[PDB]
C-alpha cells in the first residue's frame, strides 16, 4: 500500500469520525479573516488530541508485549525475524 | 481537457532519424570512464577522464590514444575544454578544479575554493570565467585571469551534480541531486527561476547547440526545458528506461540518454520520441550490473556519440547512412496516455 | 423457478424448461449454484454444445461458490463423458485443482485419477497440490501398481503418520533389502 | 476563493512543445 | 521536581541545549526536530515551537510528516488561522503529494466551512490529479445532499481521468439519482464519445466492450430494446476485433437464437482453445458447427 491510497483511506476514516455526530476581506491589507464557529475549532482540537492519544496508547501496548543483550538488539533481531 | 492535448499530439509527427550502431570500441583506461569530453574548434580529438585519475586524449579517425594526462590524484569526474582558449579544464574528487594547457601538456592554474569532491565543470562561452559544483552544494564562478571565486551560487539543497553555462541572462543552469534545476541571475547571485520537475537525482543534464534549451535527466522521466523564460518544453517517452548517467544532445535534435540499466537510449529532441533503444555489450570479462554508460558526447559533426562506459571502455556510434523511413523506422511513436505526462 | 421447470416438464412433454433455465441463470438471486445446477441435469436428462458452453459459464461465473465445486466439476467432466474425454478428466482435474472444497474436490480427482503416463502425471500434479500427505498415500499406492520408480515415490511420500509405516510397509511386500530400508526409514522417521 | 495555492498552477505541468512542435525557442 | 518558575528556565535552557546541540550534528534527523518541537509544544511557549517547525521545514521540505506535524501542532492550540495558512503553503510546496491536501479536508470538514472544502476542492482537482482525489471530491459533493455542480465535475472527471471506471462510476451515480433520463443520456454522452475518438487514441478493446455491456444492461432494465440490437449492430460494424463485443452480444441473446448463441460461442471456444494447445476437439466442434469450407480449411490447417 503506497502513501498515496493510506491517506485517502484514513481520510475516508476520519470522515466517518466526522460522520459520527463567511468570509471577509481587506484587499488592502490581504487578511482574509474567515470568521468560523469556535466551538467547532475546540471540538477539533479535543478530537485531534484523542486521535493522537488513542495511537500514542497503542504504541505503548505493542511496545509492552515482551536471542539478545539489550531493548535495542531485541528489537533489531525482531527487525530481522519478521522477514 | 486532455482529450484535446492527445488529440494535438497525435496529429504531429516525430520525424525520422537514422539509426546508430557500434562504429569503434577503445579498451583504453583502467578505470571507468566518468568524463568525456571533445575539443569544439577542431573535432580532431576527445580526452576521456579516468577513475584512474589519467584523463586519456583519444584522437578520432584513427582512435589511438594520444597522450595520457595525469595530475590530478582522485577519479577526473569532469573535464571541459574551452573552445574559446585552448584550455583543458578538468576537477577531481580531490577538490581541485585543475586548468591544464594544451600548448604545453601541463597543468596551469588550479582552483582551490571547493568544499568537496566537485563533480562538474562548465566554462562560460563567451567569457573567460568558469563554472564548477559539486558535494558542497555549491555552483561556484571563477574568473580564470586571476583565478579567484567572484561568485557563489548558493540556494541548492543537496549535492549538484550537474552544471551548464550558457551566454544569455539565465548565464548557468544548475542540475542538482536536490530533484530540481536552477537558472541563475549569476550578476544579481539568486536563482530567478527554478524548475522542480523532477521526482529524483537530476543528475544529467544537456545544452541544446541550436535551440536554447537544456534537457535534465531523473530516474527515469528526462525533461527538456526553455531557459529564456524558465519554462518546461517537453516531457520524453522514458518510462521503463534505468537512471540516465549522461544525457548529450546531438546537433540536429538527437538527443542521448545513457541508462545505468546499460541500454543506450535514444531521443527525438524536438518530440520525446524514443526512435532507438540499444542494449550495449560489455567486455568479454566484465560482470553484468557494470555495463553502464557514465559519460556521452557528440562531435561537432553530429555523426559520432563518444560514450564513457562503466567496461572501461569509450564506445563510439555513428547514425547508419544505408537507413530510410522504410528501411529501420523508429519504435513506432505512441504516447501512452496512462495517466501519463506524454 | 424449480416449480416452474417441474411444471413446464410435465404438461408440455426440454423448451419449455430451456427457457425456465434461462430463467433460472437470470435469476441472478442467492441460491443459483443450485439453479443453474438443477437446470444442468435437467438438460441431461431431457436429452448439447450449447450445453456444455452453459456449463462452462456456469462453472467459470460460480467460481466463489465454495459449495458444490467437486460436484460442479463432476458435472462438467460426466457432461464431457455423455458427448464423447482423457483431456475432460484434466478438466475435472482443474476445476478440482483450482481449502476444504477443495479437498473434496481433490478426493474427486482422485477418484477420476484412480479411474484413469498421463495417469502418472495426474498423480504428480494431485500429490504436490495435510490432504497433500494423504494424496501422496494415494499417489503412492498408483505407483505401486505401475518396482523403483514406486519405491522412490513411496520414499517421497514418507518424507512428506503410522498410517505411512503401514503403507512402507505394503510396498515392501511387493526385497530383503527393501524392508531393511524400511526399518531405517521408520527408525529415521521415530527419531524425528 | 480562487487563492488557494495561487502559486502553483496547471499550466506549468502542460509541456509547451508537446502541443506544437516546432516551437522554435 | 520542577518546581518554582526561574528553575524551569533553566531546564529549558538545558534542554534546549541538548537538543540545538544534536539539531547541530545531523541538521537532518526529522525525528530529533519534530522532537524538539513537540517539547517546545510541551513548554507551551508556542512561537519558538513554530521557528523550530520553519526551522525543520527548510532543511528538508520533503519530509511530509514533519509538515503534518507542525499542522495538528498549530491546531492543537486553536490557532486554526495560522494552521491553514501553513497547510495552504504546504499544498503550494507539495501540491502532488495527497496527504497534504487531505490532512487540509479534514481540517476544513471538521471545521464544516463547506464552501471553502468545495473551492479547494475545485482546486485541486483542477491540477489533473490521482484518481483518488477525483473520488474522494465526488464523495464529500455526494455527503453534501445536491446533487447538481456534481454533474459538471464528473463530466470534468472524465476530463482528466478519460478512462472506462470513470464513466462507469458516474453510471452507477446516476442510477442512485432519481431521473433515469440522465442515466439514458449520459450513456448517450460517453457512446458518442467514443466514436468521435474511434481510432486507437484512447483505452484498448476491454474498456469499450465492458461499456457497451453495461449500457446493454441498463437498456435491457428499461424498454427499448430495439435500439438495444441497434447499438449492438453498430458496434459490430463500429468496431473490427469483436470477441469482446460479439462474447456480450451472444451473452444477451441467450437472456434475451440458440443456434446462433452456441455457434458464434462455440467457434470462439474454438479459438480459445487454439490459444490452448482438446485441439481434436475444436477441429471436431468446427465441423459439427459449419462455414463448411472453413471447417475443412482450418481442419486442414
Amino acid at each position: 500500500i503506497s502513501y498515496d491510497q493510506l491517506a485517502k483511506l484514513s481520510y475516508e476514516k476520519t470522515l466517518r469520525n466526522l460522520a459520527t455526530q463567511k468570509v471577509q476581506k481587506d484587499t488592502k491589507t490581504g487578511k482574509i479573516t474567515i470568521a468560523d464557529d469556535d466551538k467547532l475549532v475546540n471540538k477539533l482540537a479535543v478530537s485531534l488530541q484523542s486521535e493522537s492519544k488513542k495511537r500514542y496508547e497503542a504504541r505503548k501496548r505493542q511496545m509492552q508485549n515482551a536471542s539478545f543483550i539489550n531493548d535495542k538488539n531485541k528489537q533489531f533481531n525482531e527487525k530481522l525475524s519478521r522477514e | 481537457l486532455i482529450v484535446n492535448r492527445y488529440e494535438k499530439l497525435l496529429s504531429q509527427r516525430p520525424e525520422w532519424h537514422a539509426p546508430w550502431k557500434l562504429s569503434r570500441v577503445i579498451n583504453g583506461h583502467l578505470g571507468w570512464v566518468r568524463c568525456v569530453a571533445i575539443d569544439p574548434v577542431d573535432n580532431e580529438w576527445f580526452i576521456t577522464g579516468s577513475n584512474d585519475t589519467t584523463m586519456k586524449v583519444w584522437d578520432l579517425a584513427t582512435g589511438k590514444l594520444k597522450t595520457t594526462l595525469a595530475g590530478h590524484v582522485m577519479t577526473v569526474r569532469d573535464v571541459a575544454v574551452s573552445d574559446r582558449h585552448p584550455y583543458l579544464f578538468s576537477v577531481s574528487e580531490d577538490k581541485t578544479v585543475k586548468c591544464w594547457d594544451l600548448e604545453k601538456n601541463q597543468i596551469i592554474r588550479d582552483y582551490y575554493g571547493h568544499l568537496s569532491g566537485v563533480r562538474t565543470v562548465s566554462i562560460h562561452p563567451t567569457l573567460d570565467l568558469i563554472a564548477t559544483a559539486g558535494r558542497d552544494s555549491v555552483i561556484k564562478l571563477w574568473d580564470m585571469r586571476t583565478r579567484i571565486p567572484v561568485i557563489t551560487l548558493v540556494g541548492h539543497k543537496g549535492p549538484i551534480n550537474q552544471v551548464q553555462c550558457t551566454p544569455v541572462d539565465p548565464q548557468v543552469v544548475s542540475s542538482s541531486t536536490d530533484a530540481t534545476v536552477r537558472l541563475w541571475d549569476v550578476v544579481a547571485g539568486k536563482t530567478m527561476k527554478v524548475l522542480t520537475h523532477h521526482k529524483r537525482s537530476v543528475r544529467a543534464t544537456a545544452l541544446h547547440p541550436k535551440e536554447f534549451s537544456v534537457a535534465s535527466a531523473c530516474t527515469d522521466d528526462i525533461r527538456s526545458w526553455g531557459l529564456a523564460e524558465g519554462s518546461l518544453l517537453t516531457n520524453f517517452e522514458s518510462e521503463k528506461t534505468g537512471i540516465i548517467n549522461t544525457l548529450s544532445i546531438n546537433q540536429d535534435d538527437v538527443l542521448f540518454a545513457g541508462g545505468d540499466n546499460g541500454v543506450l537510449s535514444f531521443y527525438d529532441y524536438k518530440s520525446g520520441h524514443k526512435y532507438q533503444s540499444l542494449a550495449t555489450r560489455e567486455m568479454v570479462g566484465s560482470l553484468e550490473g557494470e555495463r553502464s554508460v557514465l559519460c556521452s558526447t557528440f562531435d561537432k559533426t553530429g555523426l559520432r556519440l563518444i560514450t564513457g562506459e562503466a567496461d572501461k571502455s569509450i564506445k563510439i556510434w555513428k547514425q547508419d547512412e544505408t537507413a530510410t523511413k522504410e528501411s529501420e523506422p523508429g519504435l513506432a511513436w505512441n504516447p501512452n496516455l496512462s495517466a501519463k505526462r506524454f | 423457478a424449480m416449480a416452474e421447470n417441474f411444471a413446464l416438464f410435465l404438461q408440455n412433454h426440454v423448451m419449455e424448461s430451456f427457457q425456465v433455465y434461462e430463467k433460472t441463470i437470470p435469476l441472478f438471486p442467492p441460491e443459483i449454484q443450485y439453479e443453474l445446477w438443477i437446470e444442468y441435469l435437467e438438460v441431461a436428462t431431457s436429452h448439447p454444445e450449447h450445453i456444455r458452453f452453459l456449463f462452462e459459464k456456469a462453472l467459470k461465473n460460480l467460481c466463489s461458490n465454495g459449495i458444490d465445486c467437486k460436484t460442479i466439476f463432476i458435472a462438467y467432466s460426466v457432461f464431457e463423458e455423455r458427448i464423447s474425454i482423457s483431456k475432460s478428466i484434466e478438466i475435472l482435474r482443474r476445476g478440482a485443482v483450482i481449502l476444504e472444497s477443495r479437498l473434496q474436490l481433490w478426493r474427486m480427482c482422485i477418484s477420476k485419477a484412480e479411474s484413469t503416463s498421463v495417469t502418472r502425471e495426474l498423480y504428480q500434479e494431485c500429490i504436490q497440490i495435510s490432504k497433500a500427505v494423504e494424496f501422496v498415500i494415494k499417489f503412492s499406492d498408483f505407483e505401486s501398481s505401475i518396482t523403483i520408480r514406486a519405491r522412490e515415490i513411496l520414499a517421497y511420500g514418507a518424507k512428506l503418520n503410522t498410517e505411512l509405516w503401514d503403507s512402507f510397509e505394503i510396498f515392501e511386500l511387493k526385497x530383503x533389502x527393501x524392508x531393511x530400508x524400511x526399518x531405517x526409514x521408520x527408525x529415521x522417521x521415530x527419531x524425528x | 476563493t480562487d487563492q488557494i495555492a495561487k502559486n502553483v498552477k496547471l499550466d506549468d505541468f502542460i509541456p509547451k512543445r508537446q502541443s506544437n512542435f516546432e516551437l522554435s525557442v | 521536581d520542577i518546581l518554582d518558575l526561574e528553575e524551569l528556565r533553566e531546564y529549558q535552557r538545558r534542554k534546549r541545549t541538548e537538543y540545538e546541540g544534536y539539531l547541530k550534528r545531523n541538521r537532518l534527523d526529522m525525528g530529533q526536530w519534530i522532537r524538539y518541537a513537540q517539547f517546545e509544544i510541551e513548554q507551551h511557549d508556542m512561537r519558538r515551537a513554530r521557528s523550530i517547525f520553519e526551522r525543520a521545514l527548510l532543511v528538508d521540505s520533503s519530509f511530509i510528516p514533519l509538515w503534518i506535524r507542525y499542522i495538528d501542532a498549530e491546531l492543537k492550540v486553536k490557532c486554526i488561522n495560522h494552521a491553514r495558512n501553513l497547510m495552504n503553503r504546504a499544498i503550494s510546496t507539495l501540491p502532488r503529494v495527497d496527504k497534504l491536501w487531505y490532512k487540509y479536508l479534514i481540517v476544513e470538514e471538521s471545521l464544516n466551512n463547506v464552501e471553502i472544502v468545495r473551492s479547494l476542492y475545485t482546486k485541486w482537482c483542477s491540477l489533473e490529479p490521482g484518481v483518488n482525489a477525483w473520488n474522494s471530491f465526488v464523495d464529500f459533493e455526494i455527503r453534501q445532499k445536491n446533487w447538481n455542480g456534481v454533474r459538471e465535475i464528473y463530466s470534468k472527471y472524465v476530463m482528466a481521468h478519460p478512462q472506462m471506471q470513470t464513466w462507469l462510476k458516474w453510471v452507477r451515480f446516476e442510477n442512485r439519482h432519481g431521473n433515469t433520463e440522465f442515466t439514458r443520456s449520459v450513456y448517450s454522452l460517453a457512446i458518442d464519445t467514443v466514436a468521435n475518438l474511434q481510432n486507437l487514441q484512447i483505452w484498448s478493446d476491454m474498456e469499450v466492450a465492458k461499456l457497451v455491456n453495461s449500457f446493454a444492461h441498463w437498456e435491457a432494465a428499461q424498454q427499448e430494446y430495439e435500439r438495444s440490437s441497434a447499438l449492438y449492430q453498430i458496434a459490430i460494424e463500429k468496431w473490427p476485433s469483436n470477441q469482446l463485443l460479439k462474447a456480450g452480444l451472444l451473452d444477451f441473446e441467450k437472456q434475451f437464437n440458440s443456434i446462433e448463441e452456441t455457434i458464434s460461442y462455440k467457434r470462439k471456444m474454438e479459438y480459445e482453445t487454439i490459444l490452448s494447445n482438446y485441439d481434436t476437439w475444436w477441429l471436431y466442434l468446427d465441423l459439427i458447427s459449419e462455414f463448411p469450407k472453413q471447417i475443412m480449411q482450418t481442419f486442414e490447417k
